[PDB]
RNA sequence: CAAGGCAAAUAGGUACAGCAGUGAGGAAUCUUGGUCAAUGGGCCCACGCCUGAACUGGUAACUUGGAGGAAUGAGACGUCGAUUUAUCGAGUAAAAUUCUGUAUACAUAUUGAUAAUGACAAUAUGUACAUUUGUCUUGACUAAUUACGUGCCAGCAGUCGCGGCAAUACGUAAGAGACUAGUGUUAAUCAUCAUAAAUAGGUUUAAAGGGUACUCAGA
RNA sequence: AUAGAUGAGUUUGGUGAUGGCUCUGAUUGAACACU
């Protein structure tokens, strides 16, 4: 079952992820079929910016992720959330308005 | 530095001197460093091939600094220019 | 754009250097990445890119 | 913890030259030997003597093990080339003759003739040599703590390191707390003004201010570390020189790292109180550390 | 040798050289533990003269080697568990090992003031 | 009682070294003194390192006002006063920080600036321009052009700089293209064609001004092309920036210096000597 | 399914090369922690359950990286070791003075995570503190000296060697040279070594031309 | 990837060769001794 998931890398207290296309039943950090992109959870801050805003750096190959999604790949809950922001899929969860 | 490369032999003590680009330094042995430092050379490489006799080592190195290929005698002999590419490129001898 | 570049950053004034003005020797990067599999045949035009291919394999 | 290597820093017996404006250092620098005798010393005894001399000034606060790896065998240099020559000549004349150039009469003949021969065609000042040997410790000039010392913002390389470790410096408008940061061409490092005044300002002797509270222009402020009115250090004029690879602004106590130290024909951009004979011996030591 | 003679395997490794401490070099160990079998004296060869204190030791591997006791004065005897390290007495044949003086049972020289690390002597702690 | 060595120190520090206790005269007062080329020497044993002049305070403003008010290209100002383009750009950056301080009502280090500038040699630009501040045509010595080559050619060949560049390598350029202000060569060629100096400067200004337009264009197209790949999707808390890239550029074996991703088959180099764990770039 | 060890008898389980841990062996290598919050996986319509993988805390200088304090300091007109009472040093060294607030401690805030869920910690800012020396070497190779004791004895040594009564080599004392939270030693690997030479060796007298050349294969 | 190629002690009454051994450089999932 092809899955678009995150392979955790980095050091202690410094998580760095790797968006990959691997088989479901395989080690988390094994060499995948491809590497779609990376993901950094800790938000950064613009160098010369004092407004206080924060952003998250995410490198992603949309063209390559779309093909795999179209042939039956099942992204995890976290990768699904990212693809929703990009506009490829619909949000799986939403904040209750009532 | 010296002109090109020189290889001399003095009774089983062969010395091979090589010219090196500027800023290379005197990456030579302890006896060649003194001769080059006294003659005015600053960039060179050396290698003892067969033997390392202290005396013949210095005799061979002295005969090598005198047996350098004269770039002008090689030109008149062959009837062909031997252009100094580094001189034309920079417009003169960049010491 | 978000905010103008201040005079502190080196990008305040761009002065491109001439060609062949440095010789930085970058080290060898250890490790490899998986080679993505080719999706189309090297030669010829495949059928996957023709019109109506998606509608045939994924009909509503 | 004071290590055994600092017990005699400005000793008048050993006479070491240190990177500081201390008066004891000024005397050891002024009365330093013109050329240490190396005639009888062997090749190792010369390389060691040159290493100990040069290492007492260049990167004195850096472990020997670390510098051995920081030492680079790449000695950069530039070449001046005016456009007037290029416009007229395209380098063909340099290959005249047999490839090296048109030969000129020997010197013992030019003095004999009355008229001087025509001048050779080439760039101006194209026969003077370049001091490559004196750029051995150029990599140390890239450190952030050294650049602060060469800009005259601190009284020594040890004090310029304190400013960085204590969060008093900011490179590119951002705080930098690492004295080993290797500056890049274009970085603008800026030190706090209050530290530059105390570092270069004259000592604050409470006895002088006693007779001051009673008796443009600046008033006397007895609530500041340096002595008011601010006056430069006593013997700072003897060490007042800013290298060419820096562009400083005394007003805001800032400076830009234009480029790396680069050699030129007849000039080097690396402060070193040692002749090319010593810098050449120190360069051969670090090729193989023996 | 012709390229053909090299194709058939004429280049063979050089004959091995014996190690100074085979018992340690063979198994790639820096030191071994052994039970002292005999503490005697060995005489140097032609040039040197004296009585070198040695110890016949039976290593943990099983080898029975002869180690040299450095320093002045030891406190080991029969059935003493001592630590053996590489080395060799250049004038005593068969004495191809040394004994660590800060070892299990072998004590360090108590009256040693220089090179205490080589003889396992704690600092005197005069002021402390 | 003071030792003999100290007694000699204070002896020299009172008669010969007393000239350095205070800086009375304007200009350098170093130990080596003036050299043969009229440049002080901070270290007598090292005659090659000389104290070079620094841009005077009033001179820094001239460069700033010319580039900002008159809007002249940096290349023209660099060639007018013989100041390197890398220094002209730094003078403006540092001057802009002064305007911020003066605008923010911050106290400058005026007492430290005036005293220090009296210890260094200066070069006042404008009318009294005795010598050029520095060399603006210095070329970097490429490693390929440092080799001793004697190419055998015809006895009557016109070996030019172009031919020499090809002899060092195929991808090498001559020094005519490695200059920071290449518009000067075109300017000097006009003086050989008996062109009026008034017109020779006009062409030079238009040349530099035209080149800066191109450079400014490439920069704009670059930054615009780097933001087209970033799709900003604001959220409740932060702003997610999705940078696009090609997942197929990993080389023929997966080993590419510019590849994106945490490479596999490599352990941590943390236990290696000379391993850098300090920021190497502060944007 | 068979055999042996432990356990079990009419029973018919177990094998920690799963995590932590114990014993043994050895020169030598750790906690019988917390949590499923993050990433991954299994089951499930869904919610949700489970996860010794995993993430985190702990132990060890094993390694790497960083901190580990800078400036002033001349008449305490003191002290110490040499000796030429003034020469040669300890020595700008110390004390003392003027500053900083580094590792760390504490507080606050943000973040790791979002539909919600935080075991544990990072980052930023504020305030506060100036905290050890150790070790090898000192004949030449190899940077660095004398004195006394010892007398081929005691010992030193990587190599050459030193020691037999005026030893720069041993053991002490002082000085000197150097590395430093490390320093030495042992073991090992590469290079040194063109010291198995494909690149690139050599064989009269130094290791090494076969007793001979017709000849299949092979160059 | 264009800067990258280096020696030293030791056989002899002595010289020049041959040929080993050892030191000089870098390192370890290292151990030990003094810290
Ligand atoms: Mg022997
Ligand atoms: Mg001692
Ligand atoms: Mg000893
Ligand atoms: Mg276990
Ligand atoms: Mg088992
Ligand atoms: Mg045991
Ligand atoms: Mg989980
Ligand atoms: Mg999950
Ligand atoms: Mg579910
Ligand atoms: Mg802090
Ligand atoms: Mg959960
Ligand atoms: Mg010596
Ligand atoms: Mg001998
Ligand atoms: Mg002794
Ligand atoms: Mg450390
Ligand atoms: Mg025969
Ligand atoms: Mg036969
Ligand atoms: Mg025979
Ligand atoms: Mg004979
Ligand atoms: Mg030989």
């Amino acid at each position: 079952v092809l899955k678009l998931r995150l392979a955790r890398f980095g050091r202690t207290n410094a998580p760095f992820y790797n968006i990959v296309v691997a088989h479901a039943r395989t080690a988390r950090n094994s060499k995948p079929l491809e590497v779609i992109g990376t993901y950094d959870p800790v938000p950064k801050k613009d160098t010369y910016d004092t407004t206080g805003k924060l952003h998250k750096d995410i490198k992603l190959d949309v063209t390559r992720a779309k093909y795999w999604i179209g042939v039956g790949a099942q992204p995890t809950d976290t990768v699904w959330r990212l693809l929703s922001l990009v506009g490829i899929l619909d949000p799986k969860y939403k904040k209750p308005q009532p | 530095t010296i002109y090109g490369e020189v290889t001399t032999k003095v009774s089983g003590t062969i010395v091979r001197l090589n010219s090196r680009p500027p800023g290379f330094g005197l990456r030579v042995s302890h006896r060649i460093f003194e001769m080059c430092r006294a003659a005015g050379i600053r960039d060179l490489s050396a290698k003892f091939l067969r033997s390392r006799n202290p005396m013949n080592t210095v005799k061979a190195t002295y005969q090598a600094l005198l047996s350098q290929p004269n770039p002008e005698d090689l030109a008149i002999g062959r009837g062909k220019k031997l252009v100094d590419v580094r001189k034309v490129y920079y417009g003169g001898s960049v010491y | 754009d978000s905010v103008s570049i201040p005079p502190d950053s080196p990008n305040y004034i761009k002065v491109p250097e001439p060609p062949q003005s440095s010789e930085v020797r970058h080290p060898f990067v250890k490790g490899h990445l998986p080679i993505p599999r080719s999706i189309f045949p090297k030669k010829g035009v495949p059928e996957k890119v023709q019109s109506g291919y998606v509608n045939r394999i994924a009909p509503k | 913890m004071k290590i055994r290597r600092l017990f005699k820093y400005h000793s008048l017996k050993k006479k070491p030259i240190r990177p500081t404006w201390n008066k004891y250092n000024l005397y050891n620098l002024a009365t330093a030997g013109r050329e240490p005798r190396i005639s009888g010393k062997t090749f190792f005894q010369q390389k060691w003597l040159a290493k100990s001399l040069t290492r007492a000034y260049h990167g004195e606060h850096i472990k020997e093990r670390k510098w051995a790896r920081m030492f680079s065998r790449r000695l950069p240099a530039v070449v001046n080339m005016d456009p007037a020559y290029m416009a007229k000549y395209n380098g063909s004349e340099q290959a005249a003759g047999r490839g090296s150039g048109l030969s000129e009469p020997p010197a013992y003949e030019k003095t004999a003739d009355e008229k001087p021969a025509k001048q050779v065609i080439a760039n101006p000042g194209r026969k003077v040599p370049t001091p490559y040997e004196q750029m051995t410790f150029a990599p140390l000039e890239r450190r952030l703590d050294i650049a602060i010392f060469r800009a005259l913002f601190a009284s020594s390389a040890r004090q310029a390191r304190q400013m960085v470790v204590h969060g008093a410096v900011t490179v590119n408008g951002k705080k930098m707390k690492h004295p080993g940061y290797l500056l890049n061409p274009g970085d603008l490092f800026q030190v706090d003004v209050e530290r530059v005044l105390y570092a270069t300002g004259a000592p604050k002797d409470k006895k002088l201010l006693a007779a001051a509270m009673k008796a443009e222009d600046n008033e006397i402020d007895p609530s500041k570390p340096y002595m008011t009115p601010w006056r430069p250090r006593n013997y700072m004029s003897a060490f007042a020189f800013i290298p060419r690879y820096l562009e400083v602004n005394q007003n805001i106590c800032a400076a830009v790292y234009l480029r790396h130290p680069v050699a030129r024909p007849g000039e080097s951009e690396v402060p070193s109180p040692f002749s090319p004979t010593i810098n050449q011996l120190a360069f051969n030591w670090y090729l193989r550390r023996g | 040798a012709t390229l053909n003679q090299v194709m058939r395997g004429c280049r063979k490794p050089q004959r091995a050289r014996h190690a100074v401490s085979p018992a340690l070099s063979s198994i790639k160990s820096p030191a071994l533990k052994g039970v002292c079998v005999k503490v005697g004296i060995t005489r140097p060869k032609k040039p040197n003269s004296g009585e070198r204190k040695t110890a016949r030791v039976r290593l943990s591997t099983g080898k029975v080697i002869t180690a040299y006791i450095p320093g002045e004065g030891h406190n080991i005897s029969q059935h003493s568990v001592v630590l053996v390290r590489g080395g060799r007495a250049q004038d005593c044949p068969g004495v191809r090992y040394h004994l660590v003086r800060g070892a299990l049972d072998l004590a360090g020289v108590a009256t040693r003031m220089s090179s205490r690390s080589k003889y396992g002597t704690k600092k005197p702690k005069k002021a402390s | 009682v003071q030792s003999v060595r100290r007694q000699k120190m204070f002896s020299w520090l009172d008669k010969k070294g007393s000239a350095y206790k205070e800086h009375t005269r304007q200009g350098p007062n170093l130990l080596g003194g003036q050299g043969k080329d009229g440049l002080a020497v901070p270290f007598p044993n090292n005659p090659y390192f000389k104290s070079q002049p620094v841009l005077s305070e009033g001179s820094r403003e001239i460069i700033y006002q010319d580039v900002m008010e008159k809007g002249l290209p940096i290349k023209a100002v660099s060639a007018k006063y013989n100041v390197d383009v890398r220094r002209v750009a730094a003078v403006i950056r540092l001057k802009e920080i002064e305007k911020r301080w003066i605008k923010e009502y911050k106290p400058l280090a005026r007492p430290y600036a005036r005293a220090v500038m009296k210890m260094l040699p200066q070069t006042v630009l404008g009318g009294p321009d005795q010598k050029p501040h520095e060399s603006i045509n210095d070329v970097h010595v490429h490693s390929y052009t440092t080799q001793q080559l004697f190419v055998p050619v015809s006895e009557s060949r016109e070996f030019t700089r172009e031919d020499a560049a090809k002899a060092f390598g195929d991808h090498i350029l001559p020094v005519d293209k490695k200059l920071r202000v290449p518009e000067l060569i075109e300017f000097q060629k006009d003086l050989l064609k008996e062109v009026p100096l008034q017109e020779a400067n006009r062409k030079f200004l238009n040349a530099t001004a035209a080149s800066e337009a191109k450079i400014a264009e490439r920069e704009a197209k670059r930054r615009q092309a780097v933001e087209d790949a970033i799709t900003r999707v604001k959220t409740d808390r932060f702003e997610f920036r999705f940078q696009e890239f090609n997942a197929e550029n990993v080389g023929h074996d997966g080993r590419d210096r510019n590849a994106v991703g945490w490479r596999y088959g490599v352990p941590f180099p943390d236990r290696k000597r000379s391993q850098i764990k300090i920021p190497t770039k502060v944007e």
